[PDB]
């Protein structure tokens, strides 16, 4: 006698929210926040380097943990908390822009830059920096007067990035537990370290005194860095308190720096790290860390947000 | 709904289609029937099956870090990143809510529109055979067995063979 | 506006009506009549209302300052502060803007389909003893008094009781 | 002989804009962008401090208009345009970094450091900070020796943070209006301040010399502050020029600062503010100040955005 | 589309209409003929000429550099830059994304609903002296010359002057 | 027998996007995305300064290159590569900020600060800044002994902005090659300069050494800056390794700096600029160079995006 027709439902359809209502239950829904997390490093088909218990900038100076990563080169690199850019007590000016640099260096290749020395001393050590007993940083010259008190006569010396990129250079500076020390090293009387080039242009002046013991030492060690021009040149104009450096280092190429305290794992692929892991998502949205880095979704507030891919849903 | 089909007229939806989206359900001589139309559920299927995609989106455009966990960085640097950061966020978060809000509402009233689609589509073939019942119904006003109700389902109905005798049923 | 009743073939609407949104005017035996319709007016609102409620929007995410009115921070880390501020304030008056314009498309699109909505219902309850001015309105083929309208209006009318009447005023 | 319908209209109805068209007429609209405002500072139900002639960092160290505000307790600072945060003619070092980290502090609690001294002056004070005519900073101490020129004992302080949470330390560097007057108080020679912990590592030296005379001075006092976590320890290493910490400062927990010049009220409530009152509003967006505080409207260019709430309005 | 007019009944559109948008082919006694409707296709244009308008903008908000691209910033204040610009960069391709898909889609679905319009407002005009035949055609059943279609299109048609006779072939 | 209607078609039309589908056929549709430039930089109607050989902050102190930009005034500045901000070696200290101040101040209006000297020398020069030979910085003065060795009388100088606005305030510091040539100038022993006021408190000491042979010259002089208020006073005590302010400046009005490579056009005007043009357009969007400034669409990623402004098209 008649034929009738309409739609789908269910008993138990999903509630999302549209323009003009909230709550709203369709036939089927689906997630667009990403929640879920892999709590590993997924670094299936990366060059890796895991650091540990060598800090970032202490690839560059040579503090004994860092031995084995003077000369890395990765695809993904990650920091552990564990991690520590330094020996002998000391801190690096402009640290965080350095990490930032090294981050995505794709590693490091070193070069010697070629320094003699005429009639001082060199293989300063400390019992904090050990190997066989005292040492110091690998890539560092500890220079000295002869022995104690004797003078440190004003040299020059001075090197040319001989090489087509920007060369990373660094120095450090002495600051004795006590003026007395310090003469014990480079003898009494002002002390002066001044560093320039075509883009660089300033100097560097010693602190004495008394800091707490840390690492088993009062002292403390100023490292400097700027970033070398091709065909320019650099020149350390000194007579004391200062930290030569043997070697210079070159950036590789291109990577990704992240830190983490969770495992390294090679058997899943990923783009969007944190420090508890990595997040796997096609959804474009996460509520999971706001500072994730990488290829990662758009950070939102909200733990979910539905997305109707049904029908209205009418039921009987 | 905008299109005033489904949750209008057709006061509700059928369980029992576990067939497709939308479909036919006819009572004749013969007794009751019940199948799907696949043309306008693949339609449907394959709009809803578009905005998925196209949302599902991942941006080639990769982040570093600027910030540092193990080693705070300068406190009013550490302000202007975090300042920063969540204006982003909450850009973001009001972007993703209103997009979800946006399609969904366009989801729905896709979805209704596709049924009206059908429906007004039927009321041309019938032309002159039959009349609206209201809730979404075709009273035929001629004798429609089995086969005839399937001549319309897949779209071959002529109303010029039992024109004359429906149309005497005034 | 898209559903073509409003600001369509219904000219305009009647200033008279200060009782809902939508609604019936009548002309009959009796005289003339004039009531609103609360069903589909409610729908509506409870729409517009819905946008407003979803509008009306509090951030629990709290901003502090980065500035200082006072006293002038350095000037490149003021230059980027303002910088980045004026560049989300770029966003949110974009958002704004679009936000409303997209809403207020819709929500007249919505009006628009409501009516319409209501149109389509009647001519699906008087079926065949009524036919189609253009303007919107209902001729009716056969003698309906103010106690026939109101059975229209609160959704009750019968077709059958008319039918034999108002088919033979062919 | 029929049945018509319609739809509601108006003689006068209000213009927004859609998609497709601007300034097309509907029945109802409503405003979006908040203009409106209250000309006071809405404290109803918080914890306020009106600082008034006391600056933040003045909280701190403890200047004449600061002595009841050395241990406040706030859910929301204000600062004003008169207030100082100093007596004797001087600044801090990264004040705005300080000023940030105040503000949502929540308040202080300040704390006795306990340094004792062997042979030297202590009640060092100034016309400038007068309470009973010549006085200090409340909590600083002027560390001199004993009588003019006499010499300055390289001396060695300590302090330790015995608590869960961080410590603001702050101490100041005495910048005399001339190398005479300098000798005056530590005699002649260089000194030098050495500050270190686990975090920290840096030093500091005087500049004597002529300056305008600021509050009826010619000299300046350079404040200087860092952060020392639990457990760790602070050690100053000095000579003279040197202003000493009495109490270490304690944050209580959370709170806002803002700045401002309208008058505080207790009557209305708000989380919106700015320098000219308060922004009560629910509507999502306001065109009064980009620099509002607090839980606001978004800022937005425009001074007006009506949205419809009503249906197309076709007249008669 | 969402109106079933386009891409729907209508299997396809006129090239040779090159005349306006929308228009009627007819075909009665003396031939065949086909002329474009200027009002539809004005309401259409207007709209679309609308969104352009609304589209292209300036942003009287002038923005000057904070970067340096003959002598590089330092590296930490120089990514806290780059940070800041390419998450605003991934804003505006998103925002700029979604704008023209949104409006791409309201545009086809506008004109879509134009043709509907047009559609359903001919078939109020005839009211019962024609029938539709499904995919967008009215079958007359009375005698219509040249001059008899011209009446509709210019919208001054009378359906009672031939209703006797086309009621007549039922 | 009937009437049939129906819409328009194409038998090539062009692919757009829309929410539920990629490559939809339409009508007509227009570009969104601006990607057509051009290489010069239009500037009809603006007072254009095309910096050249002199750098931006070169017009403040008066390098040769810069003698013809010491008073100069505009509503559009470019700078040029080629552009040098000194003839001495030697550095801006905050030189950005600096930068970025001249770029939009409508250009500068100098003013001499009236400074007079009790025996010593000034006319002091060098085979850098060249003009009929040895010569020196226009707006600075080359603060000497009379003759080798003497001594440098701690001397005290003074200037009050007596305008409605801030004075830009540019002093030198020399840093020579050596401390031997250090003392030809001003003597030996220590010395000092100190700059305070209102806002502003420091002071500065030289550094002497040797540095690589930039513009045929192992010595550098550092320039500083402080922006002084109305009514407030500059002080300068000092005793060597100074280089003395002549004229103080002041800023114009308002303008917008750019840098680029292309020559400048006053056929075409425009207001979103970039390194190798301009950009004239009335698309919201562009992608072309993220870093224009000036009234610009708004960057993106995509080259193109299509905005459909037909019908559906459904050919025959
Ligand atoms: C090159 C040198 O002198 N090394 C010695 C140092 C330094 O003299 C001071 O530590 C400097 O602060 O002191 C030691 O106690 C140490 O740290 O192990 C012994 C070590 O041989
Ligand atoms: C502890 C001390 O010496 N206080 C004296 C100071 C300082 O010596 C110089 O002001 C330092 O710059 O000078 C005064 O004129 C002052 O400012 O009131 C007198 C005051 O008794
Ligand atoms: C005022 C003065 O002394 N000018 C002389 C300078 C400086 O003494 C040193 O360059 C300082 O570093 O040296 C010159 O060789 C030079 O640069 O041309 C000669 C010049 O007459
Ligand atoms: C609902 O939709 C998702 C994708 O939106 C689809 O993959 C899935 O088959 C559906 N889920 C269920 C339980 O039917
Ligand atoms: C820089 O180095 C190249 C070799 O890579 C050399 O040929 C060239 O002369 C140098 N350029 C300058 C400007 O010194
Ligand atoms: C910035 O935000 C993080 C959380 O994302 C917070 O833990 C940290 O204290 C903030 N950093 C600074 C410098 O205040
Ligand atoms: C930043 O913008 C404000 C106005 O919001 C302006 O008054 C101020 O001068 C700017 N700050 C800097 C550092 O230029
Ligand atoms: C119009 O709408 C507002 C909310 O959108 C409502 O509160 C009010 O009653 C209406 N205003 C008028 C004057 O009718
Ligand atoms: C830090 O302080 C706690 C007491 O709160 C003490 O028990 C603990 O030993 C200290 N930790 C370290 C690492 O010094
Ligand atoms: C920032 O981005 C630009 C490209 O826009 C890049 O060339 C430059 O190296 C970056 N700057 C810094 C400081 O890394
Ligand atoms: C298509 O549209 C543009 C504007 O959107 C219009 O100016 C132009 O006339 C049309 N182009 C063609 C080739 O018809
Ligand atoms: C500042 O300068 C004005 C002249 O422009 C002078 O009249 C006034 O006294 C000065 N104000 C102060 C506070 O020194």
């Amino acid at each position: 006698d008649k034929i009738c027709l309409g739609h789908h439902a269910v008993s138990n359809g999903t509630k999302v929210n549209t323009l003009t209502e909230r709550g709203v239950e369709v036939v089927n829904a689906t997630e667009t926040v990403e929640r879920t997390n892999i709590p590993r490093i997924c670094s299936k088909g990366k060059r890796t380097v895991d650091l540990g218990q060598c800090g970032l900038l202490g690839t560059i100076t040579g503090p004994p943990q860092c031995d084995q990563f003077l000369e890395f080169s990765a695809d993904l690199i990650i920091e552990r908390r564990e991690g520590s850019d330094v020996c002998y007590p000391g801190k690096f000016v402009n640290e965080e822009a350095l990490r930032q640099i090294l981050r995505e260096s794709g590693g490091i290749d070193k070069e010697a830059m070629g320094f003699t020395y005429s009639g001082i001393r060199t293989n300063g050590a400390t019992s904090s920096c050990r190997r066989s007993g005292s040492s110091f940083y690998a890539e560092m010259k500890w220079l000295l007067s002869n022995t104690d008190n004797a003078a440190f006569p004003q040299m020059t010396k001075s090197y040319k990035n001989t090489r087509k990129n920007p060369a990373l250079i660094v120095w450090g500076i002495h600051h004795s537990g006590s003026t007395a020390e310090q003469t014990k090293l480079y003898g009494s009387g002002n002390k002066l370290v001044t560093v320039g080039s075509s883009n660089y242009q300033q100097s560097f002046v010693p602190s004495p005194g008394a800091r707490t013991q840390v690492n088993g030492q009062s002292g403390r060690i100023d490292f400097h860095w700027l970033m070398l021009n091709p065909n320019d040149t650099v020149t350390f104009s000194f007579n004391g308190a200062f930290i030569a450096p043997d070697r210079a280092s070159f950036l590789r190429g291109k990577s990704m720096g992240i830190q983490s305290g969770v495992q390294v794992d090679a058997d899943c692929e990923g783009d969007c790290y944190y420090s508890g892991g990595t997040i796997i998502s096609n959804l474009p949205f996460q509520n999971i860390d706001s500072r994730a880095v990488g290829k990662c979704p758009r950070y939102v507030k909200q733990r979910s947000l539905l997305l109707a891919t049904g029908m209205k849903n009418v039921p009987e | 709904g905008l299109f005033g089909a489904i949750a209008g007229f057709i006061e509700n939806g059928w369980e029992g289609l576990i067939d497709g989206w939308y479909g036919f359900r006819h009572q004749n001589a013969q007794g009751e029937g019940t199948a799907a139309d696949y043309k306008s559920t693949q339609s449907a299927i394959d709009q809803i099956t578009g905005k998925l995609n196209r949302l599902i989106e991942k941006t080639n455009q990769q982040f570093e870090l600027i910030d540092n966990e193990f080693t705070e960085v300068e406190k009013q640097i550490g302000n202007v990143i975090n300042w920063t950061r969540d204006s982003i966020t909450e850009v973001w978060s009001y972007n993703a809510e209103l997009l979800v809000a946006m399609e969904n509402q366009h989801t729905i009233d896709l979805a209704d529109s596709e049924m009206d689609k059908l429906y007004e589509r039927v009321k041309r073939q019938l032309r002159e055979n039959a009349e609206e019942d209201g809730t979404g119904c075709f009273e035929i006003f001629h004798k429609c067995d089995d086969d005839c109700m399937a001549s319309i389902r897949n779209n071959t109905y002529d109303h010029s063979k039992y024109r004359e005798e429906a149309m005497q049923n005034r």
